[PDB]
């Protein structure tokens, strides 16, 4: 029977990453997806000055704020370039355990 | 909780099993003789209540320590002073084995095994009362005997066939002989005391039984054997029990809880191997090795601060190693 | 179950029942067990590996911990879970007893 | 409950019976491959969400596929 | 017995508890459990010699046996007898959950 996954469940947070090949999330909650389903994502902003990150387990067949991951099945986490007006919108799936603590650019 | 005598109406029943024989002898010698000769000088019991009905009495047999299969001529001299219906319920034992039995009149031979009845045989013949005069007869007639044996009233009888080495190669009758080849298993009542707080209960209930002695002449650990059935008929149970067993020296109780379905919860001082049966019927719960208080009271109300209340009945059994439940519909 | 059936048919290193027969007098200076005069005992013999008939979480968890720490030296024991009784001839003064003795043999070994 | 194969009982003839999953590991050694199908019940399932006895334990040096399936009979690659 | 108090206070040679650390992460791999993030597992070694807190019949025999044949090395071992819950808390995903692992902790030993 294919359990649940393990990814981080951190929510809205306040990061302090960016112009990095790659960071770690500062994550301190890795969580058992709720349903055997969902794989692990993680959001990526850059409001002027602000930098916020959230994490969590995502259903992979439906859209999270109205987006589709290209690469649901994939083991590590790479952001790709998302666009939103005026909106530095980044987004990366992986498919492993703990994969989205790990983030590379 | 009054201390009263446990009566029939008491849901604890505690017996004492043991194994016994009035006298008796044994013989290697009968390698030479062409078969092996044992005899059963049965007596009238002590229980006056045996006045119409002709008992059964069974028989068990099984190759010894040193034999895996049994196959030499097994002649049963079974004196009996009454009528009775004997039952033979072999073991490892090799088909075509003659086992003539020499009864008296009114008795007879009935199986359990019929194959060997093609072969079993039922004799009238009038025996002496006296062993001295009976094993005097077996020789007129056989020229050895293998084994020879005393018995009391009983309902079952445990023999081993076999020659075993360190016997004499001739039979002398002993009052304080005995050996594990042959032996008779009896059951006697064991009182109590104890009291019953609540009736019966259709979901949970809760009963204490205190043991003093196993009956142990030893410094090592017994066994105890608990047995749980329904008060009567054959019909399955659903129930919940708890029982609180307390053991005042080192017993490794039995749970043999026959005819009973749902769950038992056992918490007793001392350790406990349950019975095939019994796991399969019943949820039966791991006991936990807790060092009970003394005295009705305390283990009472130790088992009220735990939730188990209330409790269904208190019993208190000075000396046995089997203890009987019947459970109330 | 890891009991005679299986073990003794198998020639297996770990956690089992294995032969065991005891003369009372000769090999324990038990005189006061008059028949028999030795008896089949068994015991638990045989190292632990991981998930074999552990018993509780203590019991999987050390096994665990032994299995990633090789050198830690704490892993599970081979116990006997369920023992049978056996049957004894006992010289009390000038009386025998038959007296039902338990825990005497060992017919289920565990990793606890 | 479930069926499952217990390759170490003989008395029910390697059928132990699980209301829980049914646990069949294939170890890799250098020279032998040991398989232990057992039963493992349910409160031995903790967490129930993703129990680690059931839970992936793919390990560094040993080739362990640990294996939890549901149906009856399944636990046999 | 073997209890925590006597096997940590007073230095044994024989069967006892053993000081033990184990970390969820660093040793057992366990990545999914919030807190406690480690525990004293403890556990029981130390050789059992005869007449020390016997567990059963069957463990003073050998104990007996081998005190009079040390070498057949078939001898009871060092196995915990009583064991205590823990408890801990896991995230399912944003609603954290707190469950308690029974008969994790193990507060004394005896030889078996």
């Amino acid at each position: 029977v294919k359990f649940p996954q393990l990814c981080k469940f951190c929510d809205v947070r306040f990061s302090t990453c960016d112009n990095q090949k790659s960071c770690m999330s500062n994550c301190s909650i890795t969580s058992i997806c709720e349903k055997p389903q969902e794989v692990c994502v993680a959001v990526w902003r850059k409001n002027d000055e602000n930098i916020t990150l959230e994490t969590v387990c995502h259903d992979p067949k439906l859209p999270y704020h109205d987006f589709i991951l290209e690469d649901a099945a994939s083991p590590k986490c790479i952001m790709k370039e998302k666009k939103k007006p005026g909106e530095t919108f980044f987004m990366c799936s992986c498919s492993s355990d703990e994969c989205n603590d790990n983030i590379i650019f | 909780c009054e201390l009263l005598p446990v009566g029939v109406g008491h849901p604890v029943q505690a017996m004492l099993k043991s194994f016994t024989a009035l006298s008796g002898c044994a013989s290697r010698g009968t390698t030479s003789h062409p078969q092996e000769v044992h005899i059963i000088n049965l007596r009238k019991g002590s229980a006056q209540g045996a006045r119409e009905k002709t008992a059964e009495v069974a028989l068990h047999l099984r190759p010894i320590q040193s034999l895996h299969v049994h196959q030499k001529p097994l002649v049963f001299i079974l004196n009996s002073p009454q009528p009775i219906l004997w039952k033979v319920r072999t073991e490892k034992l090799a088909p075509g084995v003659k086992r003539i039995f020499h009864v008296v009149e009114g008795s007879e031979v009935h199986f359990e095994v019929g194959n060997f009845s093609k072969s079993g045989e039922v004799k009238v013949e009038t025996l002496p009362h006296g062993n001295e005069h009976l094993l005097n007869w077996a020789h007129h007639r056989y020229t050895a005997v293998t084994s020879f044996s005393e018995l009391r009233m009983a309902h079952d009888i445990y023999i081993k066939v076999g020659e075993d080495p360190v016997f004499s190669e001739t039979c002398k009758i002993d009052n304080k002989f005995l050996s594990l080849n042959y032996l008779a298993s009896y059951i006697e009542p064991q009182p109590s005391t104890g009291c019953v707080l609540s009736g019966p209960d259709h979901e949970q209930e809760v009963h204490i039984i205190e043991l003093q002695a196993p009956n142990s002449s030893s410094a090592f650990q017994v066994d105890v054997i608990v047995d749980l059935r329904p008060l009567d008929g054959d019909i399955p149970l659903h129930r919940d029990v708890v029982l609180l067993l307390k053991g005042e020296k080192s017993v490794n109780w039995v749970i043999k809880a026959h005819k009973v379905m749902g769950k038992l919860e056992i918490m007793t001082s001392d350790t406990v191997s349950l019975s095939e049966d019994t796991e399969r019927l019943m949820q039966v719960s791991k006991t936990v090795k807790q060092k009970l208080p003394a005295g009705s009271q305390a283990l009472i109300q130790w088992a009220e601060e735990n939730g188990f209340n209330p409790v269904t009945s208190y019993t208190n059994t000075p000396v046995a190693n089997h203890f009987n439940l019947r459970l109330r519909e | 179950a890891l009991d005679t059936n299986y073990c003794f048919r198998n020639l297996e290193e770990n956690c089992c029942v294995r032969p065991l027969y005891i003369d009372f007098e000769q090999d324990l200076g038990w005189k006061w067990v008059h028949e028999p005069k030795g008896y089949y005992a068994n015991f638990c013999s045989g190292p632990c590996p991981y998930l074999r008939s552990a018993d509780t979480t203590h019991s999987t968890v050390l096994g665990l911990y032994n299995t990633l720490n090789p050198e830690a030296s704490a892993s599970p024991c081979c116990v006997p879970q369920d023992l049978e009784p056996l049957t004894i001839l006992a010289y009390v003064g000038e009386t025998p007893k038959v007296e039902q003795l338990s825990n005497m043999v060992v017919k289920s070994c565990k990793c606890s | 409950a479930l069926q499952c194969f217990c390759h170490l009982c003989t008395k029910d003839n390697f059928t132990c019976v699980t209301d829980g999953l049914c646990f069949v590991s294939v170890t890799e050694t250098t020279d032998k491959v040991i398989h232990n199908s057992m039963c493992i019940a349910e409160i031995d399932l903790i967490p129930r969400d993703r129990p680690f006895v059931c839970a992936p334990s793919s390990k560094t040096g040993s080739v362990t596929t640990t294996y939890c399936c549901n149906q009856d009979h399944c636990n046999k690659i």
